[PDB]
């Protein structure tokens, strides 16, 4: 009854109908697998029971992605019901966007021989893979990670070079919410990135790029 | 075909190996794009394309949805639509023509709307 | 034993179709 | 020779005139390079004063 | 959960039972230290049907980590809506089997 | 065990990815060398055209066109990758060298080794098969003046200093996508072929002889093309 | 008229039409209208080619060794390196042509000779 | 040749131009962010004390 | 970052990147060879081993192991030396003036022996 | 104390007595060899071991650096010197000779 225990322990999560007040009791069961075997009794029995799972792996830790979840494995069934709208617009072209950059990876060493949209397809998952990393204890509120994922999908990344992208996220976001945090506002209040805001954003975003100085010393516009 | 009529699993077996072409086409066309392939390739991919979306259907459990009423097709039917659409005697209609269409006349009715 | 192995060494025996053509256009030599 | 000499620096002048508008903006983007890597460096310097003195209270 | 990778593609709904799977020491009790931390905008803003409360139950975890979780979430001011459930390595097998 | 076998299935699937991207790579650059060889194909048409009336209007006397007396050497160009992973290819092109040297060595000819690629030079170095002159690093992407230089040396180790009496080509040879051949080929002496039924500057003699050097040139360039294409 | 094809080892560079076409073969400075007498001539090693089509400027190629063909329709110009005018670098080419390789001078005279040099 | 000469003088001036827009906007910047940490400064010293 | 700097934790995590990246990089060169690989990953693959042999050390306790006595690198030399090791400073030595050998000057010192 | 891992890859190959150079290790070491041996054999497993790991290394490898292909050559003798016939034993004085 190791799985019913489990089971037992989780189905106590749940969201209550408006007849039982409303309220709700998300799960975040962490399961430490064994030279990544997810085979293993325990987490075979958890992941049937989740409604997503979140798998972090050492190969990607230590190739510098973190937090080390390794998308295209990773699901969440529940899905965009459970993200707020601009996150969802914003983020659609997310995973195939990742899914095609981990297909093409192979051919990064001999790229001059791409197409043009295999090229591209490369150097934004390139820039989107940056984008997706994070430092320890730095959560980000939904609206900043809408701006972010914002950058990355409609390639305003594309001209900064992979090794700043993060630093450039990171001084854009600053950047927004010093000086136009009129956009983060709308977003949190409206939960929509709207046109009337997404053209003042990508009017701050190259407003902001003139200023930036990439590590190598270029300069993105 | 000792079950399925023998032109049923001769349409069955064209349509797939026509989908199986197309899918080992389809590295070389996300990579190299598709004017790298020749013509009798980008002939069976553009066919493929078109087998493929034909498979879908405005399935009934869409009602609910899209406001339409589902298809069901004969399985004749379906197997004449399928031995014309691999044989190429569909190939010249644009590919929205077929998606979500409910078999042949239902083809017609969207392509001349197209 | 430097010496000797040099000195050694001294005496050390070691085991160790188609054709290019030009057309030329006359009907004979 | 006045011919010649017309004949001179007409050429070297639309060459020149074509190599003037490179400059300008070579021009350009030298000076504004280097006032964008002030305007970084200065934003970089004031985050790490930023830095010392949230470690300073 | 604050964390771009797992709100853009593995979003996780509130009632939702969102895995964390790993191989050790590979960010599991960081990513849900951000997701307690990420819920103090929330906190703050007073309205229950906002507010996400916390329970971190620490199983089989030596009391110096669950000591530093506990810092961790102090830091950020998480501390305020969350408890913590320990039950150290040090306590029989009965606390780790009931604190979840 | 298991161990083992994930660490093998992970080498594996590395594997997997790194020779399907070669083999998209391999197909970009099989369009690529085909396409430079159509390129090159109309000059040599044209070359061969004026080659022809300046043969109308000669005398076939020059040392190119004629069989030395006694024919005592004879050189081998063979043409190889000079990079791996191509399978046969090289063996394919080596074999039949040897085949020839077979040939040559019946027809009492010592063959001289000429190499171009670096996987040929290595194969004749463990059979201990002197190498006079080897070229590298233009298998995968030539240009004439590498075969204006190979063409020049054989040219006058032909004239020739031991020089030799003969000189063929070995190289792959490609008919279509799903076949590439080695063959060998006599690129001098060459032999008139009187296929049956314009003025010159100064002379016809003089324009055969300097044009003659030329169109082994553009032979030799040709056939490095083709076996770029083979290779790849 | 004349229509030039300049076509080298490695690939085509031009092949428009043209009235007149002017190079210095081993024979001497030849020129050549429509309906010229078939000829072959080997250009000499530092040969520029001067080309007079309608309505655009001359154009002038340094040539490497090459050979023209008169013909019925086209007079063709086989080469082993063609470079325009407009692809010269006017310093290498001042600098190549004192070079001591025979070749390589007679190249950077052709370079210049084109240049307007 | 005059008008290249203009053309230059006038993008020396917009130059200067932008370095003005390059002063008002780090600036403003710094400033802000100045402001920015030093509010979490004295949010960090309120939480610990 | 926020303990042992922000220099020890690059290093630390750039020479982690480069040996995980010369691990996934073993089994093409073992069975493809090193020439297959790109420039980057070549490079990369010369820094990697140089790596892997500096982390090597002559442990003092361990004299009857290597017969040589022993040694210590301070913490700001090592992370010097692998900040240096991880641009290509040291990718012209040899990887032998690596092995098992206690910091820079000892690095220099078996260079020139070499 | 030790370990003296005899493999059958090795004793096919004619590596006689099969002595996996690296994963044997004798604690002992040093201590355990008269001085003469020691000074001559000091690093002499050490070698032999990164010898074994750039062979395995260069195997497809089309060019070698000087010290590499060195490196290459002195393991190759070395293994060569190692190799032992059976109820053939030698004096210490001709094995320090030997590996001198
Ligand atoms: N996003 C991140 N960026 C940088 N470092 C991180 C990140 N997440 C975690 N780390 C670091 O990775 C190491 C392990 O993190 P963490 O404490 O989350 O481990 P864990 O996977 O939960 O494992 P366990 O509890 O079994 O030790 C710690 O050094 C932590 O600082
Ligand atoms: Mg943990």
């Amino acid at each position: 009854d190791v799985f019913y225990l489990h089971s037992r322990l989780l189905e106590r999560c749940a969201k209550l109908s408006d007849e039982l007040g409303g309220g709700s009791m998300t799960g975040l069961p962490i399961i430490e697998t064994k030279a990544n075997d997810i085979s293993a009794f325990i987490p075979t029995n958890v992941i049937s029971i989740t409604d997503g799972q979140c798998f972090l792996e050492s190969d990607l830790f230590n190739q510098g992605v973190r937090p080390a979840i390794n998308v295209g494995v990773s699901v969440s069934r529940v899905g965009g019901a459970a993200q707020i709208k601009a996150m969802k617009e914003v983020a659609g072209s997310l995973r195939l966007d990742l899914s095609q950059y981990r297909e093409l990876e192979a051919f990064a060493a001999f790229a001059s021989d791409l197409d043009a949209a295999s090229k591209a397809q490369l150097d934004r998952g390139a820039r989107l893979v940056e984008l997706l990393k994070q430092p320890q204890y730095s959560p980000l509120a939904v609206e900043e990670q809408v701006v972010a994922i914002f950058l990355g999908t409609q390639g305003h990344l594309d001209s900064v070079p992979v090794e700043d992208v993060q630093r450039f996220e990171s001084e854009l976001l600053e950047h927004v919410k010093a000086s136009h945090s009129d956009i983060f506002d709308g977003i949190r209040e409206t939960k929509k990135l709207s046109e009337e805001a997404e053209e003042k954003l990508v009017s701050v975003i190259n407003e902001f790029k003139k200023g930036f100085q990439a590590s190598d010393g270029s300069s993105v516009v | 075909p000792a079950i399925v009529g023998d032109e049923h699993y001769r349409v069955a077996q064209e349509v797939i190996r026509i989908l199986q072409r197309y899918k080992d086409l389809q590295d070389i066309i996300a990579i190299l794009g598709i004017d790298e392939l020749s013509e009798e390739d980008k002939q069976l991919v553009n066919r493929a394309r078109r087998i493929e979306r034909f498979l879908s259907q405005n399935m009934m459990a869409a009602e609910q949805f899209t406001g339409q009423p589902g298809s069901t097709v004969p399985l004749k039917e379906t197997i004449e639509a399928f031995d014309k659409l691999t044989k190429g005697e569909f190939d010249h209609l644009p590919e929205q023509a077929f998606f979500l269409i409910g078999g042949l006349d239902d083809l017609a009715k969207k392509a001349e709307s197209l | 034993l430097v010496s000797v192995i040099n000195e050694f060494k001294k005496g050390f025996q070691a085991s160790d179709l188609e054709k290019e053509s030009v057309k030329v256009r006359k009907p004979a030599p | 020779a006045e011919r010649e000499a017309m004949l001179a620096k007409t050429a070297a002048d639309n060459r020149k005139s074509a190599e003037q508008v490179a400059a300008a903006q070579a021009d350009y983007e030298k000076e504004m390079a280097e006032a964008r890597a002030q305007a970084s460096a200065l934003r970089d310097e004031a985050r790490a004063a930023g830095r010392s003195v949230v470690d300073e209270k | 959960t604050g964390i771009k990778a797992i709100d853009a593609m593995t979003p996780i709904g509130r009632g939702q039972r969102q895995l964390i799977i790993g191989d050790r020491k590979t960010g599991k009790t960081a990513v849900c230290v951000d997701t307690i931390l990420n819920q103090r905008e929330a906190w703050l803003t007073g309205d229950p049907k906002q507010q996400v409360r916390c329970v971190y139950v620490a199983i089989g975890q030596k009391g110096t980590t669950i000591a530093s979780v506990k810092r961790a979430l102090e830091e950020g001011g998480a501390m305020e809506y969350t408890t913590i459930v320990a039950a150290p390595a040090s306590d029989a097998a009965g606390f780790k089997w009931l604190a979840p | 065990t298991l161990r083992e076998l994930r660490g093998r299935i992970r080498s594996a699937g590395s594997i997997k990815k790194i020779t399907k991207a070669q083999e998209l790579i391999a197909t970009s650059r099989i369009a690529k060398a085909q396409a430079r060889v159509e390129a090159a194909r109309p000059y040599a048409a044209e070359i061969t055209n004026m080659l022809t009336e300046l043969a109308g209007a000669s005398a076939l006397d020059h040392p190119l066109l004629v069989e030395r007396k006694q024919p005592k050497r004879a050189g081998v160009l063979v043409v190889s990758s000079d990079r791996g992973l191509c399978g046969a290819y090289n063996a394919n092109v080596l074999r039949r060298a040897e085949e020839l040297f077979s040939l040559l060595r019946d027809e009492g000819k010592d063959p001289v080794l000429y190499v171009v690629g670096r996987k040929a030079l290595g194969y004749f170095s463990f059979r201990q098969r002197t190498v006079v002159e080897s070229w590298t690093g233009f298998s995968e992407r030539p240009t004439y003046e590498n075969a204006r230089e190979i063409a020049d040396t054989l040219v006058n180790a032909f004239m020739a200093i031991l020089g030799v009496d003969e000189l063929h080509i070995v190289f792959t040879e490609f008919r279509s996508m799903l076949s590439q051949t080695a063959v060998a080929r006599r690129a001098a002496p060459m032999e008139v072929e009187y296929v049956g039924e314009y003025s010159f500057e100064p002379d016809p003699e003089t324009l055969f002889d300097a044009l003659l050097p030329r169109y082994i040139a553009t032979r030799v360039y040709a056939a490095l093309l083709e076996a770029a294409a083979s290779e790849s | 008229d004349l229509n030039v094809e300049i076509v080298a080892v490695e690939r085509e560079l031009w092949s428009g039409p043209a009235t007149f076409v002017f190079t210095r073969t081993t024979a001497g400075e030849i020129g050549i209208l429509p309906r010229h007498i078939p000829l072959v001539a080997q250009l000499v090693d530092d040969a520029m080619v001067r080309v007079e089509r309608e309505g655009e400027d001359d154009l002038r190629i340094a040539v490497d060794g090459g050979f023209l063909s008169v013909t019925e329709e086209t007079v063709r110009i086989l080469v082993e390196n063609a470079q325009f005018e407009s692809e010269i670098d006017a310093d290498a080419a001042k600098e190549d042509a004192a070079s001591d390789d025979e070749r390589t001078a007679a190249w950077g005279r052709a370079r210049l000779r084109a240049l307007g040099q | 040749l005059a008008d290249a000469d203009a053309m230059h003088a006038k993008a020396l001036a917009d130059a200067k131009a932008e370095s003005e827009k390059v002063t008002e906007e780090a600036k403003q910047d710094s400033e802000r962010i100045a402001a920015q940490l030093s509010e979490q400064a004295g949010s960090e010293a309120e939480r610990i004390k």
